[PDB]
């Protein structure tokens, strides 16, 4: 997944 | 939630999360960031989830096995049923991995199904076969098996993850986009979607049917949206926010620690912050201005002077502590800053690019008060190491995801987190044709030594060709690593459950509770  | 003996619980179950931003989607078909994961996790329960240590463990699937994992069966509980009180059926799976392989989804995850290798996975996506050809069958409504391509012995591990959670057949093809509307909602995790409001909030409630509601403690949770992580941590502050978001203000940061300091959560996290550079894009397609953007960042002052967190000053895309890789520390990255920039210097006057004549180009972020810091940072130590312009531009959250997709970008401030805890976590992501592969970074070489890590007699075998994946990445420059996370957070005092042990942060409101305070 992608953080913020 | 297992509460402890000692704990004397509060009268009010309720809980207050910053989510960092406002998320791209509530369907789990079209999602792939932390914030949308945040809010999945929550709602969808898929085959396996994770305990509180991280470890799969039993989700909708109550037992699982393989034969020489490749064939893998799993075993549902019969008292799983969904929010409406319907039961979760192996059916309910078939569909739904149907749904996310299915070209037609466009899910920016639909490549997840490729890195189990299920059977058919390619010619489904490339649309030469139908969804239906997909290697998923429900036995019987509670028997689901699985079958790959090749042995795949982490398979398991991949399942915890919200794109592989199931999604109700009937709300879906009854109202398609306007599912997620909460009156029209159907979820099968410990909680339902009571309230959604667009840039506010978003208001979670117990799911009273979820197989395992006796141990549900808290029956309301609130995610809010903020990017401004100085606004989360006064929120906090004030006593509106129980857990903040996991970005923490460089600003306010050193102050926290010194003032609340057991309210300051630092724990190892699975995530590599990194610039990302468009490869296919002029002059970025060239290895020499790769390699120069990468050898010219001082990790050193952003690391430790600038952020100062906690986070290790990064080499490669694979943090070093996944289980499994064994990384070997690049040159480069063994000189002197001063050594890497002359380098550096080099690369790009060969390149034509010089203080006279130089390279200009825009870094893409999204907003944040920590992420437009770092941006500033970066572009000094550039201009000063590297004699570039670099313009600053930032987006919102969803937009700057479409825009990675899109390669509508120069450069971009970056992350990925695992998924699961392998290095093809982070290593499929490059894969030529991946759907999260946002680098636009195609290399056969690098295609042919993960797509041998399946093919392989051994276990050893395995890691040494991470390992050669990871120089290959480094070798094309694809990135700019910059620093291994560290997971920091604010946590009331009366919160219970969080531990801070998993690597990979998969929270679960359901384990969580409010000790009287």
């Amino acid at each position: 997944v992608k953080p913020g | 939630a297992d509460v402890p003996a000692g704990v004397q619980l509060a009268d009010k179950q309720t809980l207050v999360r910053n989510n960092g931003s406002e998320v791209q989607s509530l369907d789990p078909h079209k999602i792939e960031g932390v914030p949308e994961s945040n809010v999945s996790r929550d709602l969808f329960e898929g085959l396996l989830i994770s305990d509180v240590e991280g470890h799969p463990s039993p989700g909708v699937a109550e037992k699982w096995e393989n034969k020489d994992f490749k064939v893998w069966t799993f075993h549902l509980r019969e008292n799983a049923k969904w929010s409406d009180g319907t039961p979760v059926t192996a059916h309910d799976f078939v569909y739904s991995w149907q749904r996310l392989a299915d070209p037609n989804t466009a899910s920016p995850y639909a490549s997840y199904l490729q890195y189990g290798h299920i059977a058919n996975i390619d010619d489904i996506i490339a649309g030469k076969k139908p969804a239906t050809d997909l290697g998923v069958k429900a036995l019987d409504d509670h028997t689901f098996e699985v079958t790959l391509s090749e042995p795949v012995p982490y398979f398991y591990k991949l399942l915890v993850h919200p794109s592989v959670s199931p999604v109700p057949k009937s709300a879906v093809e009854k109202f398609g986009d306007k599912w997620t509307q909460p009156a029209n909602i159907v979820t099968n995790g410990a909680y339902k979607l009571k309230n959604w409001v667009v840039n506010e909030r978003i208001v979670l409630e117990r799911n009273p049917q979820y197989w395992d509601n006796a141990k549900t403690v808290i029956n309301q949770v609130t995610y809010l949206p903020i990017s401004s992580e100085v606004t989360d941590v006064n929120r906090y502050r004030s006593g509106e926010i129980d857990m903040t978001y996991n970005n923490m203000p460089i600003e306010l940061f050193q102050k926290l620690k010194k003032e609340i300091p057991n309210e300051v959560r630092v724990d190892p996290y699975l995530c590599t912050y990194y610039y990302e550079i468009n490869n296919q894009k002029a002059p970025f397609n060239d290895v020499r201005v790769r390699t120069a953007l990468k050898l010219a960042l001082d990790r050193d002052i952003i690391v430790n002077k600038v952020k100062n967190q906690g986070d290790l000053p990064a080499y490669s895309y694979t943090p070093p502590y996944t289980d499994g890789a064994k990384l070997v520390e690049p040159e480069w990255f063994k000189w002197s800053q001063q050594k890497r920039n002359e380098e550096a210097k080099k690369l790009l006057a060969e390149a034509g690019f010089t203080a006279d004549k130089p390279l200009t180009f825009d870094l893409l972020y999204n907003t944040s008060d920590l992420h437009k810091k770092l941006a500033i940072a970066v572009a000094s130590i550039w201009k000063k190491n590297l004699g570039v312009n670099v313009n600053l531009e930032n987006q919102e959250w969803k937009t700057f995801l479409d825009t990675r997709h899109q390669g509508t970008f120069d450069v971009a401030r970056a992350g990925w987190c695992a998924d699961y805890n392998e290095p093809t976590s982070f290593l499929n992501t490059m894969l030529s044709d991946s759907s999260n592969n946002t680098a636009h970074y195609k290399s056969p070489a690098f295609d042919k030594l993960i797509a041998d890590t399946l093919k392989v007699a051994d276990d050893t075998q395995r890691s040494e060709l991470y390992a050669k994946a990871e120089q290959q990445l480094d070798k094309d420059s694809a990135i700019v690593p910059v620093y291994y996370y560290v997971n920091a957070r604010l946590v009331k005092p009366w919160v219970g459950g969080y531990t801070g042990k998993d690597p990979l942060d998969n929270i679960y409101v359901k384990n969580l509770y409010i000790i009287k305070h």
